[PDB]
């Protein structure tokens, strides 16, 4: 739904990429070039981002609690 | 000490509804209203 | 079918009667979009989610 | 009434008379109350006499109303909005200011005793059971004012 803070696998933090991610996806990137480029080689942390599916945005469609 | 607030659907606005008071929020009158979080203490480990 | 009703004979007149008959036919229909009703018959938009919280039956008057 | 004090009783307070701008029979919760109305250092407590109606639309905190209030002190009536009325309590001389307001109209003073049936109005007033058809009139108010889509 929302970036998951942690590979699953591993452990290597990345809830603080996706952000960083969404503006290299803005680009012609590729889904594995934005990997190369911050740096997460390992296919276990590769999966993380290239699975991942920001449902959030949808769920801020929502009405607002004021 | 609560004249029991509840907060409306579509308005989000708290409404007093006192007990035998019907739920209607105070703007647009909407049937529907949740209570507020309670105010015991939450906690949680985040694990 | 149209509907077609005559009266019982009652027979007060003594003969044979020939007794009124009332006959009915549906024409037209329409239907509303969907309608919540307050308590009070207030008609109001009525929305799945209303409908679903209010545990109502998604449904317009015909 | 011979002292400053308790005229404070009979005061609309704002915390409270934005949570009263909607009670019903408006015109009979707010008609004989007193208020620290703004207009060197005069200051004025006015008479509630009315409530009026004027073209402009003014928020008190959250809700908005262009409902007016026809105040008076003494002699000077004429119609207000909510938006010069302080929270703050009267003071000595604002109150003297007041019954100055009545010895030049003529106008008869309140006696002391006389408060303890007014008082007891708002108090009625804020403990108003929501149970009767007032919701199609308390939501008119804000959609007259306020637009439909919030
Ligand atoms: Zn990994
Ligand atoms: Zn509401």
């Amino acid at each position: 739904m929302i970036i998951p803070v942690r590979c699953f696998t591993c452990g290597k933090i990345v809830g603080n990429k996706w952000e960083a991610y969404l503006g290299l996806l803005q680009a012609e990137y590729t889904e594995g070039d934005a990997l190369d480029a911050l740096g997460l080689k390992r296919y276990c942390c590769r999966r993380m981002l290239l699975a991942h599916v920001d449902l959030i945005e949808k769920l801020l469609n929502y009405a607002p609690l004021e | 000490q609560q004249p029991m607030i509840y907060i409306c659907g579509e308005c989000h606005t708290e409404n007093e509804i006192k007990s035998r008071d019907p739920i209607r929020c105070r703007e647009c009158g909407y049937r529907i209203m949740y209570k507020k979080r309670t105010k015991r203490l939450v906690v949680f480990d985040a694990r | 079918p149209p509907i077609d009703l005559q009266a019982e004979a009652q027979h007060a007149s003594g003969e044979v009667e020939e007794p009124p008959r009332y006959l009915l036919k549906f024409e037209q229909i329409y239907l509303s979009k969907p309608t919540h009703w307050e308590r009070d018959g207030a008609p109001s938009p009525m929305m799945p989610n209303e409908a679903r919280l209010r545990n109502l039956t998604y449904s317009a008057p015909l | 009434v011979s002292l400053p004090e308790e005229l404070n009783r009979v005061r609309l307070s704002r915390h409270k008379l934005e949570r009263w701008c909607h009670m019903p029979f408006f015109a009979k919760t707010v008609t004989g109350c007193f208020v620290r109305i703004g207009i060197k250092p005069v200051y004025r407590v006015a008479e509630i006499t009315g409530v009026v109606e004027t073209a402009k639309v003014y928020q008190l905190g959250g809700t908005r109303t262009n409902k007016g209030l026809q105040l008076r002190h003494g002699n000077d009536q004429r119609v207000f909005r909510l938006e010069f009325v302080s929270n703050q309590e009267f003071t000595e001389s604002e109150f003297m200011k007041w019954k100055e307001a009545m010895f030049s109209a003529g106008m008869q003073l309140p006696t002391l005793d006389e408060i303890n049936k007014k008082e007891l109005s708002i108090k009625e007033a804020l403990n108003y059971k929501f149970n009767d058809q007032d919701i199609e009139e308390i939501v008119k108010e804000k959609e007259r004012f306020r637009k439909a889509p919030p």
